[PDB]
């Protein structure tokens, strides 16, 4: 169980090589979380294990960049800059008629 | 949801078009660059200004903000010196 | 772990400061602790400690006895 | 020897400004001189911890920082939830002081940052007032803002809050805007834009500032004094300020989407329309011209300032704070002694010689005065305007009466007036000194009684050294930053109050019986509980006088339908802790807490044993047992009590 | 309004505002008690009206005197004007100081 | 019905305007047209990258405003409203504000 | 360190001197050449 206050994820542990290992993706919600194993079986020793894991949301160096859907905007600003430069070459050095 | 790439490319070409329109209008007026005379201060100013804008572009892809701000500090100081000299010369010639 | 730092200065004097981590080892405490019983019954609390005295080299001038969070106003 | 007029004038200005800055810095540090230098009032401990992080981890790790030690069930992102200006200023000063080896700890820089910025404020005020009129008024305004008690109250040595630097930022922005209106230049407008960006990052009052520039421009329009200079200045400030304000992370898209930044957009559109119409009215003849002739609402902490009834009547967490009530005339006089008697004279001088920058200072004065009348906490932004105007007022009188004198190049009335004015000024100085000394400098971590008992610090230190590294303690939102800064343990609620459901959950846990509250605590995975009692020490602000606010906040959100705040009073409507108390108050978890073994401790001379100093009563339940809690610790004067939440019953018993 | 009517409105507003009107509205006080003995931030309606009157009258005395300085004025009337101004200002100041002392004991 | 006045005004504008001011007005029309096409595209497809739309758009608006302010300061009919802002100083301020604006726009776009 | 009764006296003297000096400056400014 991958739990914050109530279980976000709950999966089975596939027996593989003497270890119970599961590979899964963390959910979208961030915060601190708890891996939890509970084995309550009739006539078996009740075992409980919880490990605490904090989940950082994102970093400003890891957002998606160079979106194709924003090729217009990415273009526009640059054109502006280019425009300015041409102006700064014609507005200064122009001979009146 | 995101639009298809064909539409974005069409709009990018359309955004390039106004620059061409501006150039056509400027050559209709008859604007010339005849007053430029290859004086060292003016050339240094234009070179520094172009380098500053190219640096502004480069910052967007690789450099972070501290490094870019440092580079801008240097290039802007140089462009400021060259521009002060050139603008003094221009004010003298104008009067 | 006690760390003793001795800074020498040829201008005036030399200043020594020591950080002291200290722990009460034997007979760990089980159950609840109650300030009430601790105060109104001098018997209870035998194995605990309340104070200890340091001896300084008779030329000490600026003693301060600071903690990691601020001054401590309990000393004599 | 003889000196020129210019030399003596410059020497006088320099000497006066130096003395004023030294006095401003000197007057701020009274608390540091008394009690040992420590950050106080437990609001700035958060800022202090944040500053330390920025000083030992870097900026890129600080910009995207996730804190897992606060609001444990949820997640708190400190990198984008607060305006970062104060921390950046402190870290920059620290790194500069460390480059040249002047090595000073972060705590000393944080403690003495506010006096330094208060010293800078004097010079900024002098230049601002010099723009208005003759320098003499500038010197007077600087000297008066040096010693004003409100500004010295909200910024004392040892108080590391953002308002201190904020005021200096606001005055710098106002100076840049006045210089842009007078000069009418793009360069000054860009300087104003950068200053406004700094102001946006430093304080939450930037909204305020961006609703005084447009209003002034609109006021100028109505008068008919609009020119090209105002157009250039305001438009240049608007674009750059909007953008620069965007990239502050916490703000986001607030300026273009929210409703607090719509006055600026409206005035910008009106300015464009007006300029174009004026330009079109010149190129065409009069006959031809006459022929031609999803968005967010108010957030709420700003709305309650416009309508001073909403927050007190509806939201039980904003009005819960102490300094949110309207101000009385006695408080007005206490803060400013002679400044009040000079506001009308300054307003009269401004209204007598109307200029392009006077209108702005008048508008600032009026609106700020209203806001000070609608809240105590906003008295701060009133002190800076007053001084300026008061300065002007006083200065004018002097300049009016020091010319009638015969020695200057009936007449004695002017000499009498000069003497009178000097008496007023010196008595204002004495008043300011007394108010600073005896009222405003005080610690909130230590209870001054001369004997001091620092039970708070002792409890936090125990909690720091004698709990497991992952122990979670839950308290009230007031003692949120203080625990993390000193006790250094994972906390549940905090003094941010950005999720009212969580605080309501904690209030329900503190206001219900032991069974339901034990269920809540088990659900939230809490280990230790820290409750301030203050019954022996006589502390008025204990964790029992806030119990009513706990009930009100807890019984509001969709699960405290069984709290019913009207169930903790007596039949006639009283709130007594004695036998006549409500049978649900005397069995509350909060009452079982902070009264354990308190039934048999004498606390007075001619008074029965189970006596409570703060409530002057007699405990209703003298003896009771805690089924679900062990007493982990209790300070020397029973001021802070820490209880360890128990486990489930081993043999699986009930343990109600 | 010609920049004089607006000033009159501002003066009236200032007096009323410094009377703690918002306080009265938000927290209803009884007219006259029984000056709060120990509560700095405490406003009865009558005491506040009186005090704000003192503040406004002091400002009026300053402007009334400041104006007196104007030239080409008859002396018999100007002496009386000067008297009124001095009286108003000194009374306002000394009164307000005394009131604050009486309300908040231990002052200075 | 309102075309004769437009013809007259358009004719007049040309005579009372120098070469530099006409050139500047052409540049200003280019800025306005690029901004209009960008805003129209935004109204057509929507705003998933809202910050990029804001960056690219306010770049246009800011360049437009700086062009208008430069035009106002240069025009000698207003030589009496500035008194010290020479044309060269005006161009200098234009360059400074433009550099700041372009830097912030780059720091805001994706 | 420094007792309060010293800091208060210093602040009072400094402020009074400051205001008196400012009043003097006004005299000097009125009488210009
Ligand atoms: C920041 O942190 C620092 C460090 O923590 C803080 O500094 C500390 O501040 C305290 C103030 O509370 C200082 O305390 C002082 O300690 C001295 C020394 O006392 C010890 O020696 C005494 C000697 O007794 C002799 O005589 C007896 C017989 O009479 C013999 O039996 C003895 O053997 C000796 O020969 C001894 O009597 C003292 O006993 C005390 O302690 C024991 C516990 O061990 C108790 O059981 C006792 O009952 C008793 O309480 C002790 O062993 C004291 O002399 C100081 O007392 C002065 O002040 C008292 C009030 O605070 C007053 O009652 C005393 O009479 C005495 O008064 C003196 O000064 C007055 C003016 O101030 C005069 O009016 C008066 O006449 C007299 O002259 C005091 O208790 C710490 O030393 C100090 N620590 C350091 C390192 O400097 C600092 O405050 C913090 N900053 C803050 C909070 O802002
Ligand atoms: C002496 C005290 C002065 C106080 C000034 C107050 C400044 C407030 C700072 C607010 C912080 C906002 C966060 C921010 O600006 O974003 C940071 C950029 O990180 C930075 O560069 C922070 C440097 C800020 C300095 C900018 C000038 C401030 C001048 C104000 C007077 C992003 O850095 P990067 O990771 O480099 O992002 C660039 C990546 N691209 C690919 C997109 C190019
Ligand atoms: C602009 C770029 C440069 C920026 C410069 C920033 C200037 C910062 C000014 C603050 C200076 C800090 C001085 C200071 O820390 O003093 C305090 C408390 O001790 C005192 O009594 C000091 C109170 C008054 C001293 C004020 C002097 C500051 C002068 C600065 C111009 C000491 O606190 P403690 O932590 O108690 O130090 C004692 C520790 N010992 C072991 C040494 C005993
Ligand atoms: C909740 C808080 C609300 C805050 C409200 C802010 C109140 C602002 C205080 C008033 C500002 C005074 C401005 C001012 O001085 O304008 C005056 C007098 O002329 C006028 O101003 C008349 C116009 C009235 C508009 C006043 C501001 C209204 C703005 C609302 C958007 C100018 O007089 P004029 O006669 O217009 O111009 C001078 C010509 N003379 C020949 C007379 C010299
Ligand atoms: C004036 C016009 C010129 C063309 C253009 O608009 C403005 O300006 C281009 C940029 O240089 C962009 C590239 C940057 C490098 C980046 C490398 C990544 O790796 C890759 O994924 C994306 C890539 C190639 C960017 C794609 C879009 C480009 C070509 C942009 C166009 C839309
Ligand atoms: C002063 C002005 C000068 C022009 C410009 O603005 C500022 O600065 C230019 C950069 O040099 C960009 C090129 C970088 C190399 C890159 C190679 C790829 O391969 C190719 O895909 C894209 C390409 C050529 C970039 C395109 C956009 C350019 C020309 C930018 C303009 C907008
Ligand atoms: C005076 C003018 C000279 C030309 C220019 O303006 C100022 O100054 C150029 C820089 O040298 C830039 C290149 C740097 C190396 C960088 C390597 C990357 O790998 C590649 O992706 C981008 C690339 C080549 C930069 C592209 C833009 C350049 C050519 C800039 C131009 C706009
Ligand atoms: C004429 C002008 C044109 C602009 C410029 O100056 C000369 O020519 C650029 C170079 O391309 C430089 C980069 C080289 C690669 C190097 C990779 C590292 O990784 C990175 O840290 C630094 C980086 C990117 C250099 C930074 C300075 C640049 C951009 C220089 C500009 C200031
Ligand atoms: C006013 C005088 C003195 C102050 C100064 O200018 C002239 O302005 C200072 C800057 O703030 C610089 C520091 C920034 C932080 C940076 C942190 C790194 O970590 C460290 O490596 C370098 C460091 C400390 C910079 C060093 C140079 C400083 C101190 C500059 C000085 C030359
Ligand atoms: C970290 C510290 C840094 C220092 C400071 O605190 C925080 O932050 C400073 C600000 O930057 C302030 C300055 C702004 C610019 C302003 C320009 C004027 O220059 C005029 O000079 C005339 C003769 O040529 C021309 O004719 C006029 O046009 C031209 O305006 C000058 O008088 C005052 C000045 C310098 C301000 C003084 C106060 C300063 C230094 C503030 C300090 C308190
Ligand atoms: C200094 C500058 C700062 C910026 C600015 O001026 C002053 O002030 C901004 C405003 O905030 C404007 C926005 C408001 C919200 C509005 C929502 C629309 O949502 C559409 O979404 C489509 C998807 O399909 C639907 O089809 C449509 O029906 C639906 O209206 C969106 O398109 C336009 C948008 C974002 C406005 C654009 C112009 C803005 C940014 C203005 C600028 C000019
Ligand atoms: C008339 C009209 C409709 C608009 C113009 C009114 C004017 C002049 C300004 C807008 C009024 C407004 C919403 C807020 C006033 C802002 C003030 C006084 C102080 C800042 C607000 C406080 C809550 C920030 C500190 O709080 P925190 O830092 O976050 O703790
Ligand atoms: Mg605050």
């Amino acid at each position: 169980e991958f739990v914050r206050i109530d279980p976000f994820v709950r999966t089975f542990l596939k027996k593989k090589g003497g270890k119970y290992s599961v590979q899964f993706k963390l959910p979208d919600v961030y915060g601190v979380f708890q891996f939890k194993v509970d084995y309550n079986r009739l006539g078996y020793t009740h075992l409980y294990s919880s490990t605490q894991v904090s989940v950082r949301p994102l970093q400003h160096t890891q957002y998606e960049r160079f979106i194709p859907s924003a090729y217009p905007y990415y273009a526009s600003a640059f054109s502006m800059m280019l425009g300015l430069f041409i102006f700064s070459i014609v507005f200064l050095h122009m001979k009146e008629k | 949801k995101r639009p298809p790439t064909v539409v974005s490319n069409t709009f990018t070409a359309l955004i390039l078009s106004p620059l061409l329109l501006l150039f056509a209008l400027w050559i209709r007026i008859g604007a010339n660059v005849s007053n430029f005379t290859f004086a060292p201060s003016t050339i240094i100013f234009h070179l520094g200004h172009a380098a500053m804008l190219g640096l502004m572009y480069v910052y967007w892809t690789q450099l972070n903000m501290f490094q870019t701000l440092k580079y801008l500090a240097i290039l802007g100081s140089v462009t400021f010196l060259a521009g002060n000299r050139m603008l003094a010369q221009q004010a003298v010639k104008r009067t | 772990s006690m760390t003793r730092v001795i800074e020498v200065s040829h201008w005036g004097n030399i200043a020594v400061e020591e950080n002291v981590d200290l722990k009460h080892t034997g007979a760990v405490l089980k159950g609840p602790f109650s300030r009430y019983d601790y105060q109104r019954q001098p018997d209870s609390g035998i194995s605990s400690i309340r104070s200890f005295k340091t001896i300084l080299p008779a030329a000490a001038q600026d003693v301060y006895y600071r903690d990691e969070i601020g001054n401590v106003s309990t000393s004599h | 020897l003889r000196l020129s007029y210019e030399k003596q004038d410059t020497l006088l200005k320099l000497l006066i400004l130096s003395m004023a800055a030294v006095l401003s810095f000197s007057t701020r540090l009274f608390a540091v001189l008394r009690f040992e230098s420590v950050i106080h009032e437990f609001d700035p401990y958060f800022n202090y911890r944040t500053t330390r992080f920025l000083a030992e981890e870097g900026f890129y790790k600080f910009h995207n920082w996730f804190d897992d030690r606060a609001w444990y069930p949820l997640g708190r992102i400190i990198g984008g939830t607060i305006y970062p200006g104060l921390m950046i200023t402190s870290a920059a000063i620290y790194h500069v002081l460390h480059f040249f080896h002047i090595t000073i700890d972060i705590r000393n820089v944080c403690v003495f940052l506010a006096p330094l910025f208060s010293s800078f404020t004097t010079i900024v005020t002098y230049h601002l007032t010099k723009e208005l009129k003759d320098a003499g008024a500038g010197l007077l305004a600087a000297a008066m803002i040096a010693v004003v008690p409100g500004y010295i109250s909200r910024s004392v040595a040892g108080s590391y809050d953002n308002e201190g630097i904020a005021i200096f930022c606001m005055l710098l922005t106002y100076y840049m805007w006045i210089k842009a209106v007078k000069t009418g230049s793009i360069c000054w407008a860009a300087k104003c834009a950068l200053a406004y960006f700094y102001m946006v990052s430093s304080w939450g009052g930037y909204v305020f500032l961006i609703n005084l520039i447009p209003l002034h421009v609109l006021v100028l329009m109505l008068t008919g004094r609009f020119s090209h200079r105002i157009y250039v200045a305001y438009c240049t400030v608007y674009c750059l300020g909007t953008i620069l304000s965007m990239q502050i992370s916490f703000v986001g898209f607030q300026p273009v989407l929210s409703s607090e930044h719509m006055a600026a957009f409206g005035v910008f559109g009106l300015c464009q329309i007006h300029a174009f119409v004026d330009y079109l009215r010149s190129k065409l003849n009069p006959q031809q011209f006459e022929v031609l002739f999803k968005i967010s609402p108010w957030t709420g902490r700003f709305y309650s300032l416009l309508d001073p009834s909403y927050a007190k009547n509806n939201i039980p967490i904003i009005a819960s704070v102490s300094e949110h009530q309207p101000t009385t005339w006695s408080s007005y006089y206490f803060d400013l002694q002679l400044l009040v008697f000079m506001f009308p004279v300054g307003l009269y001088y401004c209204f007598s010689n109307l200029s392009d920058a006077r209108i702005f200072i008048i508008m600032y004065g009026v609106t700020s005065m209203y806001f000070s009348a609608v809240m105590v906490r906003l008295m701060l932004v009133l002190a800076p305007v007053m001084c300026i105007l008061s300065g002007i007022g006083v200065s004018q009188v002097l300049s009016t009466y020091m010319k009638n004198l015969d020695i200057s190049r009936k007449n004695e009335v002017a000499s009498g007036m000069i003497l009178v004015m000097a008496f007023f000024l010196i008595t204002y100085t004495f008043h300011s000194t007394w108010v600073t000394s005896e009222a405003y400098s005080s610690p909130s971590i230590v209870l001054s009684a001369r004997i001091i008992f620092d039970d708070f610090r002792e409890a936090y230190y125990w909690l720091r050294h004698n709990t497991p590294e992952d122990a979670k303690v839950m308290s009230w939102w007031d003692y949120g930053y203080q625990i993390t800064a000193m006790a250094n343990r994972t906390i549940l609620v905090d003094n941010n109050t950005w999720n009212n459901t969580h605080i309501s959950r904690v209030g329900q846990a503190m206001a219900s019986t032991e069974e339901k509250a034990y269920e809540i605590m088990r659900e939230l995975d809490v280990s230790y509980v820290l409750v301030i009692f203050g019954g022996l020490t006589g502390y008025s602000s204990d964790d029992i006088n806030k119990f009513l606010w706990m009930v009100r906040i807890g019984g509001s959100t969709d699960t405290g339908k069984h709290i019913k705040e009207n169930d903790y009073y007596t039949p006639t409507g009283e709130f007594r802790v004695d036998r006549e108390g409500s049978p649900v108050l005397l069995n509350c978890l909060m009452y079982k807490m902070c009264y354990y073994r308190f039934g048999q401790v004498y606390t007075e001379a001619k008074r029965p044993p189970g006596f409570d100093r703060v409530r002057n009563a007699e405990i209703g339940n003298k003896d009771f047992e805690l089924d679900v809690l062990e007493e982990a610790y209790t300070t020397e004067h029973w001021l802070v009590r820490i209880y360890k939440v128990k486990d489930l019953d081993n043999r699986g018993l009930s343990r109600t | 309004p010609s920049a004089m009517t607006v000033y009159a409105l501002v003066v009236v507003s200032y007096f009323l505002i410094t009377g703690g009107i918002i306080y009265d509205v938000i927290v209803e006080p009884p007219s006259v008690g029984s000056f709060l003995a120990y509560r700095v931030n405490g406003q009865y309606i009558m005491e506040g009206l009186a005090s704000s009157f003192l503040f406004t009258m002091g400002g009026l005395g300053f402007i009334i005197l400041d104006r007196s300085n104007a030239p080409n004025i008859p002396k018999l009337n100007r002496f009386l004007l000067l008297f009124i101004g001095f009286v108003c200002v000194l009374l306002s100041f000394f009164m307000a100081r005394v009131f604050m002392r009486m309300k908040l004991p231990g002052y200075l | 019905s309102v075309v004769s006045v437009i013809s007259r005004f358009l004719e007049e504008y040309l005579s009372s305007t120098p070469q530099r001011l006409k050139l500047l007005d052409a540049y200003l029309l280019y800025i306005l047209l690029t901004g209009a096409l960008q805003f129209g595209y935004c109204l057509l497809v929507g705003t998933f990258p809202f910050n990029s739309f804001l960056s690219g758009f306010i770049s246009c608006v800011g360049s437009f405003i700086l062009a208008v302010c430069l035009r106002i300061q240069i025009n000698p009919q207003n030589k009496a409203d500035f008194q010290g802002i020479s044309p060269e100083r005006a161009f200098a301020d234009f360059l400074f504000a433009s550099t700041i604006l372009h830097l912030v726009v780059m720091n805001f776009v994706g | 360190m420094i007792t309060d009764v010293q800091l208060a006296i210093f602040a009072n003297m400094l402020g009074v001197s400051l205001f008196l000096l400012v009043v003097l400056y006004h005299y000097v400014a009125v009488n210009n050449p």
